[PDB]
DNA sequence: TGCCGTTACAATGTAACAGTGG
DNA sequence: CCACTGTTACATTGTAACGGCA
């Protein structure tokens, strides 16, 4: 039963993977953005909160 | 519908198409006279900045050929730019050889299902062979 | 020169408008699924560690 | 190698430079990562290595230092 | 060598691979000058249905930089040709969804084999297993 | 080395099927 | 029914990287 379990546990791991890979290419490619981007655009005129 | 129609994008895309396929050599009007043709074909090219126009612009010129592989280019454009978003929902393509392809595909449609469903499974196999080993 | 100016004046304007609009509104929504993402992901990871 | 690779990690997880990421670095002080920025680089740090951490001893991580102590 | 070349052939083929590249806004030619590129595009142009003539223009006229892209594509080229002719030497393209990629990539890599020989030694497993139960 | 075959991709286009809603 | 959409399975062409070989 553990072993049953176990696999069901590797999918999970599978998905926490892709999950975690999704979100750490998303923060690599927003801090590579933020690097280009120190001319100043982006203080208010990109970062428009509302 | 599941993925957002955006109209200037869309016909950005259309337009776009359509000067691809003129300049293949393809007659994209529905003109059989060559200086209609040539006048159709002048006009689109200034419709360049405004895709707006270019829908109006097919449904005055626009072969009656093209509608099957214009609304199909369009739909799959449309499907791929919504999955390259994320890599999961992704696409990689790769080559198989002419033997190994003919027994897959027999397999395949043998299980009835889909290439990546028939690789599931299989590599699904080969991993419980692997876990079983390891356990 | 007055019809010069208000020429200059109105595409500055418009172009500085337009491509703030068309720039921030995607910066917004990747930052925006980048968040939700991070949010699901913390939830993934505890389920699996336990 | 893995003490380059975690200068890579966290210089292009962080913004920061290279230069900046120095052993005994801090990530909140010295490279001001926060919270979330923080949770990135351990995230990223996992992902390169392909292995998993524990959620207090990964926490307990504060430093480039304490970073690679941990990866090797 | 494995594929005998044949000029009227491959010549045709950088004839239309150039031209193609051209229409796709590619420097052709090596010349800065708007004017010096127009006329040798030109030339090009107008020398269509010339093989001999066409290397020639490429050795005087060719940008320097694609010259290895050039090469690798007429490979690529002539190797489809020779092998498009029979079913067995054919290749069918297929599209594999990422999780399932990566994880056949995973194993390719993991034995050092092919995609194709990989996918063989695992349908052969998946077969001989079958006889095993059966 | 310089060419030459070979692989693993990428990008786009199509046909065909399956769904969906009016 | 009917149309439009989503999806799969290819094709088609191009490219970069290996590795073999004179
Ligand atoms: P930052 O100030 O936004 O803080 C983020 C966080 C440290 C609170 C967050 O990354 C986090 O760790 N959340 C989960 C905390 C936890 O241990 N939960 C148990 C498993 S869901």
């Amino acid at each position: 039963e553990m072993e049953n379990v176990q696999k069901k546990l590797r999918k999970l791991e599978r998905d926490y993977y892709q999950i975690r890979e999704q979100v750490v290419s998303a923060k690599a490619g927003w801090c590579a953005v933020m690097r280009m981007v120190k001319d100043n655009g982006v203080e208010r005129r990109l970062h428009r909160r509302e | 519908m599941k993925y957002q129609q955006l109209e200037n994008l869309e016909c950005g895309w259309k337009w776009a198409y359509l000067i691809r396929k003129h300049q293949e050599g393809e007659p994209i009007t529905k003109y059989i006279e060559n200086s209609a043709a040539h006048a159709a074909v002048d006009k689109l090219i200034k419709l360049e900045s405004e895709p707006v126009r270019v829908l109006e612009w097919i449904e005055q010129h626009m072969n009656p050929d093209l509608f099957n592989r214009m609304k199909q280019t369009i739909r799959a454009r449309r499907k791929r730019h919504f999955n390259a978003e994320h890599q999961h929902t992704r696409k990689k393509s790769i080559d198989l050889d002419f033997p190994v392809w003919h027994r897959l595909s027999a397999l395949s449609q043998r299980r009835g299902n889909t290439l990546s469903e028939t690789i599931v499974q299989l590599i699904e196999d080969a991993e419980r062979k692997e876990k079983y080993a390891n356990q | 020169a007055i019809r010069v100016t208000q020429s200059d004046r109105d595409l500055f304007k418009h172009l500085i408008t337009e491509a703030t609009s068309y720039v921030s509104a995607d910066y917004m929504r990747h930052a925006n699924e980048r968040r939700t993402h991070l949010d699901e992901a913390l939830a993934l990871r505890g389920e699996l560690f336990g | 190698t893995i003490e380059e690779r975690v200068k890579k990690i966290i210089g292009e997880q962080l913004g920061v430079k290279q230069e900046e990421v120095t052993n005994n670095a801090s990530f909140v002080e010295d490279l001001g990562a926060d919270s979330l920025d923080t949770v990135e680089l351990v995230m990223a740090l996992e992902e390169e290595f392909d292995t998993e951490i524990p959620d207090e001893e990964a926490e307990k991580i504060t430093t480039v230092q304490a970073a690679i102590d941990y990866i090797n």
